[PDB]
């Protein structure tokens, strides 16, 4: 965690950094603390939170995840039969 | 060449759209095709999920609904194709 | 609505107050790639929200409790003294 | 200061801890003490929950379990004091 004063001096390489190692940087100040992250990592984060923020959606998705991790529930479909059906 | 697998719930999502709104079902079908071709780039703004969803990806079906999947060299697996409330 | 790294660095003190006051992240562009600055509190509060919902059984148990609480028919009172007695204190 | 209410499942959570690890139940008791005197600050990194859970707060019992609650001017209600898998 860095102070707002150093973050301002070093903002440029701190932007290269978050784009390199994908770890958020925490910045402290009197006006409140902030997190700096790469734009790519922020988008991935916002989408992760979006999927998980509705309790019903979180439950179905993570149940799907659990069964996928057990590797014995999935079945196959060809994209042609899918296009077939959606026609 | 990459085969397509469904989790049962993802399949029921697909069935649901076939009857509920067929353009959404065609969207999903196009998304799946593009995933199969190359899973991690292309249409629908693919995002590598974080945390407990690390290793999974989502693409946008709608401003609301997401296709969440996983991909290897031999197969792509669909986890969900509907956002739930 | 994004700003340059040049502008962001110039205004970083008031930007930190801004993202915390309007609860609105700001996007920053640069030659090294882009970044987003946001409220640490909002970041932490969403992570914690998401921590609670990311286990299906937890999400289920929690919303059931939340549903009861909204109806407000099931809750009951205890004093902390009672709790202390049963737990053998607090720590 | 404020009066303390339990949802029946949070009460069962406490009972659970009385039987499995009394030290944890003592940490819970400590947090509830802090909460009734000063709802939103103190130990356990209190966090305002967001979205659908808006209006509720969480504090850490340990790195895993959370006490989740609601607070007003006269009362505080505990909804959970255990994390489930």
């Amino acid at each position: 965690s860095i102070s707002a004063s150093e973050a301002r001096q070093r903002l440029f390489p701190l932007i290269e950094q978050v784009n390199t190692d994908h770890q958020p940087v925490r910045i402290t100040s009197r006006a409140g603390d902030a997190v700096l992250m790469s734009a790519d990592d922020y988008d991935a984060w916002q989408e992760t939170v979006y999927l998980l923020r509705s309790p019903e959606n979180a439950r179905r998705l993570m149940e799907a995840v659990a069964r996928d991790k057990a590797g014995h529930s999935a079945f196959t479909k060809s994209v042609d039969e899918l296009r077939e059906m959606a026609g | 060449v990459r085969s397509v697998n469904f989790d049962p719930d993802a399949w029921e999502d697909f069935l649901f759209w076939l009857a509920a709104d067929r353009k959404t079902a065609r969207r999903i079908t196009r998304l799946i095709g593009e995933i199969q071709r190359d899973p991690f780039s292309g249409i629908g703004k693919p995002e590598p999920l974080q945390g407990e969803l690390s290793g999974y990806w989502s693409r946008r079906i709608d401003d609301e609904h997401r296709l969440v999947y996983r991909a290897g060299d031999d197969e792509v697996t669909m986890l969900k194709a509907r956002y739930h409330y």
